[PDB]
């Protein structure tokens, strides 16, 4: 659903849904072509 | 023989994506494309 969020600082509107991207142990966000962020990793269940 | 990129149509269910920009603006910032009026099938009539 179309939610405001504050990821561990990081904040914005958006829709969140299960990614299936492959983050490796020390990432934490993710952007796309025009780096902008596109996924997160949740600080509390470190999904993607 | 020509490959049309924008191509603009009814792209949100779409854009929803693993690689969710794959772009030119993907709409979310705010750059769309709208359609001609003529169809292509109707060029072609
Ligand atoms: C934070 O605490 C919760 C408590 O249930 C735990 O399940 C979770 O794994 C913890 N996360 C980290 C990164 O320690």
């Amino acid at each position: 659903k179309c939610v405001n969020f504050n990821f561990n600082g990081l904040t914005g509107t958006g829709v969140l849904t299960k990614s299936n991207k492959k983050f490796l142990p020390f990432q934490q966000f993710g952007r796309d072509i025009v780096d902008t962020t596109d996924a997160v990793r949740d600080p509390q269940t470190l999904e993607i | 023989k020509v490959t049309l990129a924008d191509a603009g149509f009814i792209k949100q269910y779409g854009d929803c994506l693993g690689d969710i920009a794959a772009r030119c603006a993907q709409k979310f910032n705010g750059l769309t494309v709208l359609p001609p009026l003529l169809t292509d099938e109707m060029i072609a009539q």
